[PDB]
């Protein structure tokens, strides 16, 4: 018909009689078009597929159907590809399927589909519904498992992967992640990996953590990642910072003689996710204090105006093992350090005798004594093995063993259900934060509003970060009426008012 | 014997600064700086000085000299430092 | 009548219909005089209740101060000022709860503002979004009481942008110096929406700030800012291979 009306009419009525051909053998037809829809898409025939797209785009009302059941499609295959995973690489399985999910994907709607931005949508709209697999009555876990797949590949490891491939790996992984709402407790939880990456030195080089902070603040914002940027900048002067602390305590006009060597990690505290929140009172060992007081007096010099708070926790050292013919040297923790240079203190030992030394907590101390005697570093004289007020034992004379270096205890991996459920608390406080911030935004960007208006309001702004639900922006509503800062009308509580 | 070597310590650094106190000194900017803390007798408490800088921050003459003598810029803002009063 | 007041703030509840009622009477009684049908009810009691209140709350603000740091006194402030609120409603006439709540705080907060600014620096520096939301609430009632806590927000703004913009990478200073002062409009525009009423008062101090950091000129030397921020939509508007949708770039 095309061809016909080229070679027999004027061409400024081309349009119209291909117009008419299809608004009376496409457009009338259009419900055994909506009907095949369905089986054409859910068998993958490309030809028919094609054949079918091209109609139904000329068609006003034809391809909001087929985009409909393409959407319906790849969510079903997204659901039948990434929730029959296993418990043992979840992860990268994870990403792995959605990777070829959407590779399959996209080059069948680039192929067979001429890569219409609509379709495209609706493959955005159900990889975010597939990803965002809420198991009823249960929280997401996919932030958790990327949060998990960053750390496997950043982290240092014998796989044997190259810099390129954890460059090109990442950059696929960049695709998974923009589908991926609840990103706060994703960068809650990469933030702790991350933190954990750079103190304990796992990371397997730091070029590679900054092109993941780079592509996370290409993929959501400087606001997303600067806290991520502060952590790397923190942990990369630190070197400098080192160096010059070993050149200010060589050039001091008294010769000090401290026996350590120092690798220390001053962190910003507004950044990184630790804290000093456990109120453990652990004070320092005998050998500690004159060193640590040099550099709380090289850092009162050098950079002035801040106090800095010693993480005791996340300290490690190494002590010699000179009791028993010098075995090896051991890499332990502060806490472990302070208990067994108060063994060298006294050969017998007591849980009074390191509680009035160390000063910890019972319940550091009585874990830093089980970890002890799990890697078998003390002898446990005292005959009960759980906690005891006894706590007598000197040393475990066979602890020979032929490694020339000991973790004596571990925090690496961790993951307790107590720091994800500190996590995601912390999660839901900033949560109701910043809803709140955008309930008194918005509603002195409009001083009128109704209820379904500001929930619509409020979930279309918070979609950036998360989906905020209904109960949280009711939370935050009563926190700021209680706190006074906000007044909705006494006639009803549809209505709002300013203040 | 268990001698202890190679600390790899971890510390969180936050900013404490106190109204009207010298960032060097860690005490009030009207008294005498550190330096001239000791030797007071000697001192006659008139040329410690509070320097203001174009970012409206006080310090003391002699701190703020010490400083400029080994970092050209301001500990509590990392900035050129300038003088603006005396 | 007092007495049972008096009571009532210590902690014991007395009868709420009797006192009430003793106290409507006072104002009752006046109910046909056409001209200052209140005045035997403001001079036989609200003028005692006020000298009373007055000599009692500021007895109590000297109780607090002994121990408690600033950080919960205003706590205790607010629990005092939001009772007083709730005793006077159900204990007297209508017409004196703006005065006895206004006497009030000219008492505990009023009385106490140089208590109170002087450690208002502590509390705006550490960043404390819970004492400095109970300490707006107190210095707003106070007429003289806001101007220091927005000079000392700005002074912090001024000094939170300086240090944000600082030692920037001479390759993408552009880049950077646009989201830094964003960085900290951003948070700085938190903390006036949820801790603070969104005040125009304290909305210009951010803006009064801002506008310093931004415009910091080096010594000897000229404001880099409309230079660099000239090349940062360069940077973006050019055709850009590194992703940057349109959607994006907007
Ligand atoms: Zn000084
Ligand atoms: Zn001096
Ligand atoms: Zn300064």
């Amino acid at each position: 018909e095309e061809i016909r009306c080229r070679k027999y009419l004027h061409p400024s009525s081309y349009t119209k009689v291909i117009h008419e051909c299809q608004q009376r053998m496409v457009a009338d037809h259009l419900q055994f078009l909506h009907a095949e829809c369905h089986n054409i898409i859910r068998q993958e025939k490309k030809n028919d597929m094609a054949n079918m797209y091209v109609l139904l785009r000329a068609v006003s009302t034809g391809l909001p159907h087929m985009i409909q059941e393409l959407q319906n499609h790849i969510h079903d295959e997204g659901l039948r590809a990434t929730s029959n995973l296993t418990q043992e690489n979840m992860p990268t399985l994870f990403v792995e399927s959605v990777l070829e999910v959407h590779g399959k994907f996209v080059q069948l709607i680039n192929t067979v589909l001429n890569g219409d931005q609509h379709f495209m949508s609706a493959l955005d709209k159900a990889l975010t519904s597939v990803v965002n697999y809420r198991e009823p009555k249960s929280v997401c876990k996919a932030p958790e498992l990327l949060a998990k797949y960053c750390d496997n590949l950043l982290k240092k490891s014998a796989k044997g992967m190259t810099e390129n491939e954890v460059e090109d790996r990442l950059t696929s992984f960049i695709t998974v992640f923009k589908y991926i709402d609840d990103k706060d407790v994703f960068q809650k939880f990469y933030a702790r990996m991350l933190a954990k990456r750079l103190i304990h030195g796992l990371s397997m080089s730091m070029d590679s953590e900054e092109a993941m902070i780079n592509k996370l603040k290409q993929a959501c914002g400087y606001e997303f990642t600067s806290k991520l940027h502060r952590m790397y900048t923190d942990m990369s002067v630190s070197a400098d910072l080192n160096n010059k602390f070993n050149n200010f305590i060589k050039n001091q006009d008294t010769v000090i003689d401290l026996g350590i060597s120092f690798q220390i990690y001053v962190l910003q505290a507004g950044a990184w996710p630790l804290t000093q929140a456990p109120s453990s009172t652990f004070a320092i060992p005998q050998e500690l204090e004159k060193s640590v007081q040099m550099f709380e007096l090289f850092y009162s010099q050098h950079f002035s105006g801040r106090k800095l708070t010693w993480l005791h926790y996340l300290c490690t050292g190494e002590v010699k093992m000179n009791y028993l013919g010098k075995p090896y040297v051991a890499m332990v923790t502060t806490y472990q350090m302070a208990v067994l240079l108060a063994f060298n203190n006294s050969e017998t030992v007591s849980y009074k005798e390191l509680q009035d030394s160390t000063q910890m907590n019972e319940k550091e101390l009585t874990k830093t004594i089980k970890s002890l005697l799990d890697v078998k570093m003390i002898n446990h004289d005292s005959e009960k093995e759980d906690i005891d007020a006894e706590s007598s034992f000197s040393l475990n004379m066979n602890f020979s063993s032929k490694r020339t270096k000991f973790k004596i205890t571990t925090s690496m991996q961790k993951d307790t259900p107590q720091e994800m459920e500190q996590t995601r608390s912390a999660v839901d406080e900033d949560r109701k934060m910043y809803l709140q911030a955008a309930i008194v935004r918005i509603m002195k960007a409009r001083k009128v509003l109704r209820h379904n208006a500001l929930i619509q309001e409020v979930i279309s702004q918070s979609r950036a970060r998360f989906n905020p639900s209904i109960s949280m922006i009711k939370k935050c509503i009563e926190v700021l009426i209680d706190k006074q800062y906000i007044e909705r009308s006494q006639a009803s509580a549809d209505e709002y008012s300013y203040v | 014997r268990f001698e202890v070597k190679k600390w790899n310590a971890v510390a969180l650094w936050a900013w404490d600064i106190v109204v009207d106190n010298c960032a060097i000194c860690r005490n009030h900017i009207m008294d005498l700086c550190i330096e001239c803390q000791a030797n007071q007798a000697s001192a006659t408490s008139e040329e410690c000085t509070v320097a203001w800088g174009v970012c409206n921050h006080a310090f003391h003459f002699h701190c703020i000299s010490r400083w400029l003598k080994t970092r050209q810029v301001c500990p509590l803002d990392n900035r050129e430092w300038e003088f603006q009063k005396y | 009548l007092l007495r049972e007041i008096k009571n009532d703030r210590g902690g014991e509840d007395p009868n709420q219909k009797v006192i009430h009622g003793v106290i409507n009477s006072f104002v009752h009684v006046e109910q046909y005089k056409k001209k200052f049908p209140l005045k035997f009810y403001q001079e036989i009691f609200e003028s005692p209740f006020l000298t009373e209140t007055g000599e009692y709350y500021k007895q109590e603000a000297s109780n607090l101060l002994q121990e408690s740091n600033c950080s919960q006194y205003m706590e205790k402030v607010l629990g005092r000022l939001k009772d007083e609120e709730i005793r006077c409603r159900k204990y007297l006439h209508p017409s004196s709860y703006t005065k006895v709540i206004h006497e009030c705080q000219q008492r505990m907060v009023a009385d106490h503002l140089q208590f109170l600014h002087a450690e208002c620096h502590n509390i705006i520096r550490q960043e404390k979004k819970n004492d400095m939301a109970n300490m707006y609430v107190l210095l707003r009632a106070v007429s003289t009481g806001l101007p220091h806590m927005i000079q000392e927000l700005q002074n912090h703004i001024h000094d939170e942008g300086l240090r944000a913009t600082s030692n920037l990478t001479q390759e993408n200073m552009p880049t950077l110096f646009v989201e830094s002062v964003l960085e900290v409009h951003g948070k700085f525009v938190q903390l006036i929406n949820t801790v603070l009423n969104g005040d125009q008062h304290f909305m210009s101090a951010l803006d009064k700030a801002l506008t310093s950091v931004v415009n910091y000129r080096e010594p000897k030397s000229v404001c880099k800012a409309p230079e660099l921020l000239a090349k940062y939509c360069d940077n973006l508007l050019k055709k850009s291979a590194k992703g940057m949708t349109e959607n994006e770039v907007e």
